[PDB]
């Protein structure tokens, strides 16, 4: 057994939508995809779930940031400071 | 001049202080923590991975027993067996029928997947954190050097001799005890070297790859054969390496606090933004200049003219720049209200010259520091419509 | 069974507790605690040793000057000098009279000692540890097996299984901040890597004997050779490696507390007697004998007969055995007042025989515990004479 690179895998990109501190995702993957970030606050606060069937989801992002890993494509990460004027 | 300065932990993006040294002319820094590589102290345990069950081919007496013996072999699962008739091409091929003895032996070893795909438990301890800080300085415009944390060390690459941290912010997010799986970290508390139960994680439990001898309590059983026919019954718990690829819990970087990302390389934990670092350089005096070169911008004025209440550099201000020489003036706000793209604005004969910036508060009341020329640009900002995409240049949030 | 035991950390002493399983004849235990070797946890943080002005050779312009540049050396100390006339061999060479310019230089390098001869800086951490328990157990009369100490880890050496610690005496003799030598170990602040002022220990300060690069503040200051001769004043102070070893410090083999030896080695701290560990074994069920096979010794009675007031196994005391079958019968007194050299006494049919014990008390009155019969061996005892030679077997001191 070695370490060879696998062409691998990929799932769909995401919809990215704003609202207020919130990330309403849209998405709609190709096959079941671990999903999870890290609220980037000493408060971690992550989530994890397997998307397979295709979901608008949310994420209540904080001041300081969050990221994002639609699976194995790359983590994501996000500047949500206000929006509520 | 050696320029002390408390500084956010925060990786992407530069913290332009501004040099004030009695005497001659003001320089500004750029000084970005690119990246919070920790490398804590560690220690390989033991790699575990899934068994395998590789038999030793039994033995048949045809006749009368054959007594078994613990061989050394780790886990040396042995039974010896009767009643047999062993089915073997031809039939059975012992001619008697009860006193047919059959040795099952087999024992735990690491499979060929153990050397590359395999679990790694460690015992972290806290080490000493790393930065390849850029400061693209003043009129040097570039250094991108590896430096540490502890507050004595210098690193004279470029010119600049510089001394940061200790960090306050003692999160080391690795716990004390850590699994690690090819990427995937995992600050489980792996049961121990030479304990693990059998099923649950570290059933097999080899120090090192290398290591022959280890730790397997893989509940391993043999059961005779049947109905007189050569085979080995292994009845065993598929591996606690098998369980934890489907049963596992999530990676470190996907569950840590304040903000890391993480490496099967030297173990580092990327990117850690909390707390503060107390920074302090010892630039080139060479790289200095002398006060009486560079004009003199007082009797000037300052205001926003669009200043956007945001992260991205969306705060502006035109300043009425009032020169003496023309040149180039360092800028920086004092206050850490206001963080502006610019460290540096050219000037013509008393001139005006808009920078960009953004703040925190409703009413930005920042001083701005125009080499050696302080001024209140005082004014009113807007909220932005549009917050999806990565980090801020702002980072000041407080009392608005 | 799976014999508790709180016990004592002192090291060359057993420790023969007693298993009172319900049902079967109990089994002494014999627990010798051989070593205590700790080997905490530590880092490598510099070498030190003296340094090696090995000179390079300097230049010598004949007519104007060469200027120096600093080279990457560590402490690459250089200067140019001009004003000589040096003579080597045939007079003078260099035919001018002041522009004759001599460039010395030195750099600061690791003597051939520092390999070999060198004082070690560690932070030191806890750690774990260890030790070589023997227990002549029972009628198994024989395990000696290399332990540790964290309340979970057996060691199936021999045929018993047992879990010791963790202590609750967690003195590490070892400072935080530890320098090495050879054997003698000095619990030190040394100052760090990086910095150690020139004179003061660690002028040198190498991360380990192969790295090149160092850190020398040793004040190495050239002076310029006199008198138009060639040669190349190094004026320095001779090393914090040479002092350190003629206005040192004593070695924690001799200043430590609670009784520790030191090695070279894997850093450990042998033997180091105090508090107690929280013992527990699980014993093979084998070894056991049933209850009904060991006589009953009941109707018995016990007296001291020349009890001495000591540590070596002075006390001694007949029984009157009162034995239903005849053979071996363990022993043990359960009050610890009483340390007892035989952990087994023969017995034929309800005989009598003196064993060998030490106390602590004037009147001993402790129980013993003859293979399942309880007594009292009352009585009084005598002070010794002659007390200059190692350590007790009686480590029993209390009110008395």
């Amino acid at each position: 057994p070695v370490k060879a690179k696998c062409i691998a895998t990929l799932a769909p990109e995401p919809l990215v939508e704003h609202k207020h501190r919130t990330l309403i995702l849209h998405l709609h993957p190709d096959h079941p995809t671990l999903l999870t970030t890290r609220s980037l606050g000493s408060d971690a606060n992550p989530t994890r779930q397997w998307i397979e069937r295709p979901t608008t989801v949310n994420f209540t992002v904080t001041g300081e940031g969050l990221e994002y890993t639609w699976g194995n494509h790359p983590p994501k990460r996000v500047w949500a400071q206000e929006s509520g004027e | 001049y050696e320029h002390t300065a408390v500084m956010p932990n925060k990786v992407g993006i530069p913290y332009k202080a501004l040099v004030e040294r009695p005497g001659y002319a003001p320089v500004h820094l750029q000084i970005q923590l690119v990246n919070t590589r920790i490398i804590p102290s560690t220690n390989l345990e033991y790699i575990t991975c899934k068994y395998k069950t590789k038999v030793p081919s039994p033995v048949v007496k045809c006749c009368g027993a054959t007594q078994c013996t613990s061989k050394p072999h780790p886990d040396y699962q042995c039974q010896v067996f009767t009643g047999v008739y062993p089915f073997m091409w031809g039939g059975a091929y012992c001619f008697c029928d009860t006193e047919n003895t059959q040795m099952s032996e087999a024992y735990v070893e690491r499979s060929e997947e153990c050397s590359i795909d395999h679990a790694k438990a460690y015992k972290v301890h806290t080490g000493t954190v790393q930065a390849m800080v850029n400061i693209t300085y003043g009129s040097v415009s570039w250094r991108s050097a590896d430096v540490y944390v502890n507050g004595e060390t210098p690193a004279k690459i470029g010119d600049a001799k510089l001394i940061i941290g200790p960090l306050s912010s003692a999160w080391s997010p690795f716990d004390n005890k850590v699994v690690v799986y090819g990427h995937e970290v995992y600050n489980y508390d792996f049961p121990e070297y030479g304990t693990g139960k059998a099923g649950s994680f570290g059933d097999l439990q080899s120090r090192t790859s290398t290591s022959n001898d280890l730790y397997a309590n893989t509940n391993l059983k043999l059961q005779r054969p049947q109905a007189g026919i050569v085979h080995t019954p292994f009845t065993q718990a598929p591996s606690g390496f098998e369980r934890w690829k489907r049963d596992k819990g999530a990676p470190l970087n996907d569950v840590a606090p304040f903000g890391c990302s993480i490496a099967l390389e030297p173990l580092r934990a990327e990117n850690c933004a909390v707390g503060s670092i107390p920074i302090s350089i010892d630039i080139p005096d060479a790289a200095f200049t002398r006060i009486s070169e560079t004009p003199t911008v007082s009797d000037l004025e300052c205001k926003i003219t669009e200043c956007t209440y945001a992260s991205d550099f969306g705060g502006i201000a035109t300043v009425a720049y009032k020169s003496s020489k023309a040149g180039n003036c360092p800028i920086h706000s004092p206050s850490g209200v206001a963080v502006i793209k610019e460290n540096d604005v050219t000037l013509a004969e008393s001139g005006s010259f808009t920078f960009h910036f953004s703040t925190a508060n409703i009413h930005p009341a920042f001083k701005l520091q125009v080499c050696t020329s302080a001024v209140t640009c005082k004014g009113d900002c807007k909220p932005p419509k549009d917050h999806i995409v990565d980090y801020p240049a702002q980072h000041t949030e407080s009392f608005t």
